[PDB]
Order: structure tokens, then C-alpha cells, then sequence
């Protein structure tokens, strides 16, 4: 499980 | 690698183009102020700013060269310092006030609405006054904000993890070269350049102090339950609450 | 009236700072190798209390400091004391990788930081700062300049202090130029050193927050001086 | 409030 910040940073 | 290949002028152009927009608060002057409503406006504003900050960080040269876990760590550590430097920058031309948004200009007296907030407002106003008297340039501001992002979590991070820190230090050296280039272009003598470089970096310690003092009030039970906080902001706050005393 | 500090030359500034250095104090020999919350806090508080007396007399000898009002002198020391103790600790720990030399007879590793709740994280940050200073080959003359900058820069906002801070900058640049560094190397090293100051501020804020909590205050009896230095920061803390 | 620091800073 990865946090909102990790998710938004990951996004492309 | 792309960060190291940039000339000082290219570093400035890339940082200027990466700049996030100035957002509006939901401030309504027909409504009176209270602890809850003031906390509500600032949290909602900070929350929408975080999303633009995440996308700004990705455009900071050398930042995407880091691992996802390191990008998360730097943003968790620096987010409030970054919101604060942006606030003191846009507040420069408003002596005695903090321009939270084009529609939200607040005095130190309005800071007395929230318990423990006026002390922070005084520090933010002092910093804004210091930037004004130094005639801080937009080009310098973008360099400082980038230094905050890259520097604030660099020591709180195997040999693989050590290469990440070395790369951060190289990019920080590039931002210093950029700051000096800007000052030299501005016609400052070498003694003036070094003295201005130092004055700007010492201001960064004040911004760290303000963020730590502010963060301590934000993750206290009173401020966490004053208004319903958003999920991303809660996680960003918890990254700090986690190390705080029980 | 005009301050003597500004009339000082770079060499006279360095020599005034090196001469003002407080000594390295010893821990009490009584408890050896601390491994409890009480023994660890007992040794560190006793040591910090003794170093504070030396710090006050050191600050009086920092050029420009005596020219401030008594009220401003109190404010700067209240703001900077833990940052000053921490930069001192990190400096003397340099030649001891992975260890914190609190005193020549009190060398502690990170496992000892675990004995006090909330301490190991600060210990880790201190070790990484000592390690950074070691890799940069921080010199004694640079250290005394950084320590004087911490004292004068502690208070978030002024003319006199900013003229003294500029003189210290000139002194740091004078030392690096005397060491053979080029102009690019001088500005790069000046920036590296001052950015470490943001980290020393962060460690102080994080440590102070634990030190002024009730649980930290109740572990061992604290001297009246230490309690007054803590309460200067506790006053701004949330309720 | 008479602080110890006020006394200690005096010569
Ligand atoms: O450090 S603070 O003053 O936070 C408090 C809050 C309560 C009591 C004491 C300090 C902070 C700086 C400024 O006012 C607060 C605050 C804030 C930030 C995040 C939140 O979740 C809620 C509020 C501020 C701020 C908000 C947006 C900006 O672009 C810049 C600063
Ligand atoms: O920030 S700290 O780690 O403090 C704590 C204490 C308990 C829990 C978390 C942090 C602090 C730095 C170093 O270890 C602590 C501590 C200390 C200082 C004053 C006190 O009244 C008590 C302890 C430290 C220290 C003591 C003397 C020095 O010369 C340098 C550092």
C-alpha cells in the first residue's frame, strides 16, 4: 500500500 | 544528469517555467472571522496548493532523478517550508500583511483568531520584511524554493542510498552557482555576492524554524479536530506527527 | 554607538573566536555506559547544565554580542542554546564515525539513543551531520564562525546583527581563500556550510519539542537554569 | 519574572 503523495508523484 | 548539464541561465528559465499558479481562497468578507473558519480557509488553501507543489517538484531539475521513496521523503519534510516561502514572497509588497491569496490579505491581528498562530504570523511578517529590504528577485526566490525542497530532507534519509545524497549535493552546488550568477549579472561586487548568498541561506534556517513551530501546532489534537482536515494534508502532517512526543 | 566587531580584521575575528572557545567538559565518571532512560537523561542534563555556564561566558566574548542590549542577549541565547550544544557535539564527534562524543569519557552510539523515547531519531540526525562535516573536512576556524552565526542568527526577526553576520561571512570567505580554494569553490563551500545550519536548526526544534514535554521534564530533576532555557521555547508550544 | 540568564549575562 502506497500513500496519496506516492501515488501523485508516481502519476504520468 | 540533465540538472548538471544546465547552464545557470537554463536553470533559472526551467525554475521560472515550473512555477505553480497563485490560488484563491474561499474567503467571504461578508462572513465574520473565527478560529474554525480561519483554520478552514487556510487548510483548504494549503490542500489545493499541495497538489500544484507535487507537480512543481517534478519539474525541479534533478528531482525526478531520485527514487520515488526519496521524492516522497523530501516533500514530506519540506512542504510547509515551501508554502511559507511562497507566502512570504507574495507578501513582500504588502507591509504588515500576509497575502495568503489575492482575495485573502491578513494582518497580525487576524492571526490572533487561532491559538498559537500570531507568533508564527509575526515570524512570517519579519521574513517578508527581510525579503523586501533585500529587494529579493523572482529569479533568486525560485532558486531558494528549490534549495528548500532538495536540502530539507537530505540528512534524515546501503551504498545505493548514498549515491542519492551525492546527486542532491551536486544539484544544490548547481543552484548556488545559479544564485551567484544572478548576483554577478546584477552588478554586485564579489564581496556583495558572498554576503547576499549568505544572507539568503541564513533566512532558510528561519524558514525551517517557522515550519517546525507551525507543524507542531498543526499536528496538535486541537488543530487536527478544529476543522475536518483533508486526507493528503493529514498524511503530510503525520509524516511529522510520527516523530513528535506522545 | 559603533561596535568594535566591525573594525576587527578577518584574522582578528578568527583569533577572537578561537580564543573564546569554551573547554571540552567531562561527564561525571560515577555512572558508566548508560542503558536506562534515567541514567542517559541524568548524564546529558548534568553535562548540558555545566556547558551552559561556559556558553554564556563564550557568547559575551563573540564580537558584536556585548553591543546588544541585555534583553537581546537573553533572547539570542534562549533561541540558540540547543543548536550551539549540538554543533559543538557534532564537531567533537567528527573523528569518531558512527559515535557521538558527548564528552571524552562519554562516547555514545545510536543503540544508547534507544534508551530514551524519541532520542534515537535525533541521534541519527546528529551522526549524519557529524559525518557530513567530516567528509567536508570542516576546519576549526570555520567551526567557530558557524557557531557564532548560529548565536546571532537564532532569533527570527536588526541592523547591527546583520552587519556582524556580514563580517562573519567575509571571515569564512577569507579562510577558504587562505586555504587555496577558487572563487567557485569558495561560494560552493560557503553555501554547503550554511545549508547545514538549516539542519542544525531542525535538530534543535525536534529535540527541544521532546525536552520540554512533561514526560521528558519528569525523568530526572532539572537545574533551575536548564528549566528556564526550556520554558523560553515551551511558551510558544501548543496547549 | 527574574531570569537566571539575566544575572549570568551581567559582568
Ligand atoms: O504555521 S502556521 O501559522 O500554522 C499554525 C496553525 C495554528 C496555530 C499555529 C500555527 C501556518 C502558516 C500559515 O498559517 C498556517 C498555514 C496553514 C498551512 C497548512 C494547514 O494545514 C493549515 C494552515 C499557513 C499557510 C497556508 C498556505 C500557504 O500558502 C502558506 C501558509
Ligand atoms: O535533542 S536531544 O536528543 O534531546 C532529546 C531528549 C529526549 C528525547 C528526545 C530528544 C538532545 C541532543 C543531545 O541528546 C539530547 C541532549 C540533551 C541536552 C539538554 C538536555 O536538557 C537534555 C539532553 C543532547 C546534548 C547534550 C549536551 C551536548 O553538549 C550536546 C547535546
Amino acid at each position: 500500500k502506497h500513500k496519496i503523495l506516492h501515488r501523485l508523484l508516481q502519476d504520468s | 544528469s540533465l540538472a548538471l548539464s544546465l547552464t545557470a541561465d537554463q536553470m533559472v528559465s526551467a525554475l521560472l517555467d515550473a512555477e505553480p499558479p497563485i490560488l484563491y481562497s474561499e474567503y467571504d468578507p461578508t462572513r465574520p472571522f473565527s478560529e474554525a473558519s480561519m483554520m478552514g480557509l487556510l487548510t483548504n488553501l494549503a490542500d489545493r496548493e499541495l497538489v500544484h507543489m507535487i507537480n512543481w517538484a517534478k519539474r525541479v531539475p534533478g528531482f525526478v532523478d531520485l527514487t520515488l521513496h526519496d521524492q516522497v521523503h523530501l516533500l514530506e519534510c519540506a512542504w510547509l517550508e515551501i508554502l511559507m516561502i511562497g507566502l512570504v514572497w507574495r507578501s513582500m509588497e504588502h507591509p504588515g500583511k500576509l497575502l495568503f491569496a489575492p482575495n485573502l490579505l491578513l494582518d497580525r491581528n487576524q492571526g490572533k483568531c487561532v491559538e498559537g498562530m500570531v507568533e508564527i504570523f509575526d515570524m512570517l511578517l519579519a521574513t517578508s520584511s527581510r525579503f523586501r529590504m533585500m529587494n529579493l528577485q523572482g529569479e533568486e526566490f525560485v532558486c531558494l524554493k528549490s534549495i528548500i525542497l532538495l536540502n530539507s530532507g537530505v540528512y534524515t534519509f546501503t551504498l545505493k542510498s548514498l549515491e542519492e545524497k551525492d546527486h542532491i549535493h551536486r544539484v544544490l552546488d548547481k543552484i548556488t552557482d545559479t544564485l551567484i550568477h544572478l548576483m554577478a549579472k546584477a552588478g554586485l561586487t564579489l564581496q556583495q555576492q558572498h554576503q547576499r548568498l549568505a544572507q539568503l541561506l541564513l533566512i532558510l534556517s528561519h524558514i525551517r524554524h517557522m515550519s517546525n513551530k507551525g507543524m507542531e501546532h498543526l499536528y496538535s489534537m486541537k488543530c487536527k479536530n478544529v476543522v475536518p482536515l483533508s486526507d493528503l494534508l493529514l498524511e503530510m502532517l503525520d509524516a511529522h506527527r510520527l516523530h513528535a512526543p506522545t
